[PDB]
């Protein structure tokens, strides 16, 4: 993304004042530096001897760049038998963001409407040339050849067709055959979005339309790793793999996702934010999730009085109280470009009309 | 030239294609706006035809398959189900989908005969039990209203047995015995003697009800056009 | 008619064999493979297994590094690892308009004209016995067919207004057909439960379908519905190769088999024909495994050795070189039908020319 | 409006009995799948050796006919939709 370009910044929210609760109990300094990727880190092989190591966090924990990493960790097999761990503080589970919300002119393709178009073009010129050699006059035949198109009822009459009534009756049957065989072949084209759950035997084997992806080395990625018989859905988001959580979000609000495993309170958080993104009632893998502390130490164990102290009192509820409870032929969205086309035709039909007032 | 107030009526009625023609000006002005509300109104109308052709009584519950079951936010009635509490039924749901037994858990009931009655009453709205024992039950039903929406399409439909403890003797002979009960109609001669019961053009069954509430709506308006 | 024999050396590759040679690499042990003579992966016939079970329950292999299914019985006799790879069932089918004027209507097209010279002519007998109907009646008789709004003259007889609602109506019921047809102009097996599977009488023509003999298969459907393995020993076959002849030759309708392993034979087909109904949706979708006998101290190094293969990209590398992905699956617009009225159209200009020059 | 939901009808429309032997839609009826047989008969016997014809023999209690003639006189209306039966007087009465 950038070369080189880290600024001082300020730093707020659950985990910073986490930290200041930390540093209200029990007295130290400390120092805030933000990790350089946004990866929470997984069990990589290093390109010589055939060794595994680490990156982002702990990557920079075990190298001696980081003391203490205040994210929230996901204890499992690998991170438990490297370094120690401290009480989980959060409890929080896992869910699917999915989105619950006609190829008329635009999304159509667009040969055929610019050969009706110039078809009755070429009609209107050879009825009017056939009008001048006969075996208002432009108007009059710009009036027919628009009236027999219009479908609905006008106030014309009966042009001179000794030798062209046959190319009219034709020309009208030809024009309600299309349409008849455009309304035909539009309804049989236009005559399922849900995921609910991991045990779901449509998602065994997806295609282009299911759509679902996770954090690019992710611990929720280790996990379904670790999860061997969900092999399909690893290779599906192996291949949609994306860096940070607001490219998932911006991309699921431009309607290209489907599907997203993500923790559970925030997505209620932000279905209390935008009302656009409202998940199932469903939850799964209650992990706890802490602060990965150091080696041997009694400030690990002050550490761990201070979330104790955190625990027996109301002050993980006092910032829910602040974080997670403070809330705030459809013709409504699939027909929205309906009317801006619509009324986009509208305005240069007047456009058009009021030209031609101000021309004759 | 009567479209100075009326013309209300002028562009409503070239939308089904039967109005009575009206004399437009030689200025060019009133048939453009006329032929691009008639081409609205035929895509209107194929939309309207493509929602009917969409739209195609009816159970409610189709099986495992339902729309209803994952997540009833897609339709406007909730719903409610639930097994024995701490019964092999619960495991069952467990074996097979665990996000099951997630709903079901918070609509959980108390008894089997309880639930009955929650279903007379309307305290209940779906209950998971055995098929052949909720046919004897809608055979001796007061009211005769229980048909039985499926019977072991994608549900499980297993069966029972005895269980003895492991290395047992006997149970060869106790195998030998239902053996012998099976190869002789005994069996079905015991399940006849106590499980019993007894008890198109046609589809605008709703679409009359919809004539009568437009013939409703059409003689409401023509008492207000008669008052006044 | 003897049960001697000679040991014939023969070379093995494939996806099960590097599986062999990386757990020779990690596990670092002398291998000793051999092929086994007693039959397919197994069934039990009173009490005696055969092949891979028959190995490894009756005390004469130690594992089953190859390809074996994973059922109730199985998992009972022996202990499996991790299932490594999503390998279910799947069902194996055969897989072997120009306009809307000439093939549709052709019969009816005549009594059509028949009808329409009848009603001009009563429309001239109406005009004649009482202003442009004394022959000029096919403009007006055809463009009341569709109602274009065409004015043409002030009807002052009621039968003539009787005639134009009678005919309007018959224009709006043949519309309504027209559309029907048009409607009904435009898989096979949806389910485990169908229609086709438990009888042929669904339609005209009858079809067979068999599964393999000697396999877990059987027994997985015996454990659901041992009608559907009466209907397989009704319409049984021999064997996998001779099942894949009768598929290219059509002596065979479906055949149900693994998935995954269909999806490659579909991929390597020439031609893309043989194709899967679907991509195995609303199977069973099991697994493979590894099998070792019941007590055995190298499971655990084993089945480390496999998390270490899938947790790092090998066995999606070794699933993505030893796989298949030249066929796909499932490989309002249409091009001839407006051709023909196209066609046609020019056949009418050709007319109009010929009423135009004289 | 009427005759949009007339030409929705007839697109709809455009099968008599799907005649499945073991067919789970046919052996578990529904309100509209009707079907009756003689009240204990031989055939009633046969259906009640086999072990897959319980649902059908818990259906076909509901509507015991007495004679044959009842059953006739059913499928004429057509009430019924199976009625298991000799071969060749269906050929007779063809
Ligand atoms: C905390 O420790 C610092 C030294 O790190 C000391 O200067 C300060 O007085 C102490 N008191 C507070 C602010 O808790
Ligand atoms: C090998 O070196 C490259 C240098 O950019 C590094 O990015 C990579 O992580 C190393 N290991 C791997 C996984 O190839
Ligand atoms: C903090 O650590 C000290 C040792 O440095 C220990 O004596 C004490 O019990 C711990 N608890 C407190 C006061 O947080
Ligand atoms: C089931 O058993 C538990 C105790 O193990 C009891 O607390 C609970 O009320 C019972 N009811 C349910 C949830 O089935
Ligand atoms: C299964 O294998 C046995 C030999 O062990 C063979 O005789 C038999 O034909 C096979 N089963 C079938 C029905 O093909």
């Amino acid at each position: 993304g950038s070369p080189r370009h880290t600024v001082p910044q300020c730093c707020y929210g659950f985990c910073i004042d986490l930290l200041i609760k930390l540093a209200r109990t029990m007295n130290f300094t400390y120092e805030v530096h933000l990790v350089a990727d946004g990866k929470f880190g997984t069990q990589e092989r290093v390109n010589n001897s055939n060794k595994k190591e680490w990156n982002g966090m702990m990557g920079e924990l075990l190298s001696g760049q980081a003391d203490m990493i205040v994210a929230p960790l996901t204890i499992n097999n690998e991170r438990a038998q490297y370094i120690e761990f401290s009480k989980p503080f959060k409890y929080q589970g896992l869910t699917i963001l999915v989105k619950k919300e006609d190829s008329f002119m635009q999304p159509f393709q667009s040969t055929l409407w610019l050969l009706v178009g110039l078809s009755v073009h070429v009609v209107a010129v050879m009825l009017y040339l056939l009008d001048r050699f006969s075996p208002l006059t432009l108007s009059s035949a710009m009036w027919f050849s628009w009236g027999v198109l219009l479908n609905s009822g006008i106030g014309e009459g009966a042009p001179r067709s000794f030798s062209a009534r046959i190319l009219g009756m034709v020309w009208a049957g030809f024009a309600m055959i299309i349409v008849a065989s455009y309304t035909a072949n539009l309804a049989a084209f236009l005559v399922e979005e849900r995921i609910t759950g991991i045990n779901d035997p449509r998602l065994r084997n997806p295609s282009d339309k299911f759509i679902y992806a996770t954090v690019k080395q992710s611990s929720v990625d280790i996990y379904f790793r670790r999860q061997v018989e969900l092999s399909t859905m690893y290779r599906h988001m192996e291949k949609h793999n994306y860096e940070s959580a607001a490219e998932a979000i911006q991309a699921v609000r431009d309607n290209k996702l489907h599907a997203f495993i993500w923790d559970s309170a925030v997505l209620e958080f932000e279905a209390s934010q935008k009302c656009d993104l409202v998940t199932t009632g469903e939850l799964f893998f209650r992990s706890g999730f802490g602060i990965g502390m150091r080696k041997d130490s009694p400030w690990k164990q002050n550490v761990s009085l201070s979330i104790l102290k955190s625990h027996e009192n109301g002050f993980m509820e006092d910032l829910d109280k602040t974080w997670v409870r403070y809330q705030e032929t459809l013709t409504f969205e699939n027909m929205a470009g309906v009317f801006m086309l619509v009324a986009g035709g509208i305005v240069a039909g007047i456009f058009l009309i009021f030209i031609e007032i101000a021309y004759k | 030239s009567f479209t100075i107030g009326k013309a209300i009526w002028l562009l409503w009625g070239l939308v089904f294609n039967n109005s009575v023609p009206v004399q437009n000006p030689k200025g060019t002005t009133s048939k453009i706006m006329v032929s691009v509300w008639a081409f609205f109104a035929v895509i209107f109308l194929a939309s309207y035809t493509a929602n009917l052709a969409a739209f195609m009584f009816v159970d409610q519950v189709t099986g495992l398959s339902d729309k209803k079951f994952q997540r009833p936010h897609d339709y406007s009635p909730p719903f409610r189900f639930g097994t024995v509490p701490n019964g092999s039924t619960e495991r069952n749901i467990r074996n097979n989908y665990p996000y099951m037994h997630q709903y079901m858990t918070r609509f959980n009931q108390r008894g089997v005969e309880d639930a009955l009655v929650s279903l007379k009453t309307g305290k209940l709205d779906a209950f998971i039990y055995d098929a052949a024992v909720l046919n004897y039950k809608a055979g001796r039903d007061e009211g005769c209203k229980l048909v039985t929406i499926g019977s072991g399409y994608i549900f499980a439909t297993t069966g029972y047995g005895i269980a003895l403890q492991k290395g047992s003797p006997w149970k060869r002979q106790i195998d030998l015995a239902l053996l012998q009960f099976v190869g002789d109609g005994e069996m079905e001669e015991l399940e006849t003697l106590w499980l019993t019961g007894i008890c198109s053009s046609q589809l605008d069954i709703d679409n009359m009800a919809g004539v009568f509430y437009m013939l409703a709506a059409a003689m409401a308006l023509s008492l207000i056009t008669f008052i006044w | 008619s003897t049960n001697e024999g000679m040991n014939v050396k023969k070379c093995c590759k494939g996806f099960c064999i590097d599986i062999l040679k990386k757990l020779s690499r990690t596990v670092k042990f002398t291998y000793d493979l051999y092929l086994v003579t007693n039959g397919k992966h197994g069934k039990k016939v009173n009490n005696v297994w055969n092949g891979m079970i028959g190995e490894v329950v009756y005390q004469r292999a130690v594992m089953a590094v190859g390809s074996l299914t994973i059922n109730e019985e199985r998992s009972e006799v022996v202990d499996f690892s991790v299932p490594f790879v999503e390998t279910g069932i799947s069902v194996m089918v055969s897989r072997s308009p120009s306009a809307f004027l000439e093939p549709f209507s052709a019969s009816v097209w005549v009594m059509m004209f028949v009808m329409l010279l009848i009603v001009s002519a009563i429309a001239v007998f109406v005009f004649e016995y009482f202003s442009f109907t004394i022959g000029k009646a096919i403009w007006l008789l055809w463009g009341l067919v569709f109602n274009n709004s065409v004015p043409v003259q002030n009807p002052k007889g009621t039968t003539s207004k009787i005639m134009v609602s009678v005919w309007a109506f018959f224009a709006v019921i043949f519309l309504a057909s027209y559309t029907a047809n048009l409607a009904a102009f435009m898989d096979q097996v949806t389910g485990l439960s169908d229609k086709k599977f438990q009888r042929p009488h669904d339609y005209s023509p009858p079809f067979r379908f068999g599964t393999v003999p000697n396999g877990s298969t059987e027994r997985n459907i015996r454990n659901n519905y041992p009608y559907m393995h009466q209907y397989m020993t009704r319409f049984n076959q021999r064997g996998v190769e001779d099942a894949l002849v009768s598929l290219k030759t059509g002596k065979l309708d479906a055949f149900i088999y693994d998935a995954a392993v269909l999806n490659y034979k579909a991929g390597r087909d020439e031609g893309c024909k043989l194709v899967t109904i679907g991509s195995g949706y609303i199977f069973a979708t099991t697994g493979y495994g590894i099998a070792l006998q019941k007590g055995s101290p190298w499971k655990r190094q084993i089945d480390l050795a496999l998390l270490q293969f899938v947790g790092d990209g090998e066995m999606e590398e070794l699933e993505t070189l030893w796989l298949t992905g030249i066929c796909h699956n499932e490989k309002q617009l249409d091009i001839d039908n407006m051709a023909g009225v196209f066609y046609m159209l020019a056949a009418a200009m050709a007319l109009s020319l010929i009423t135009f020059i004289w």
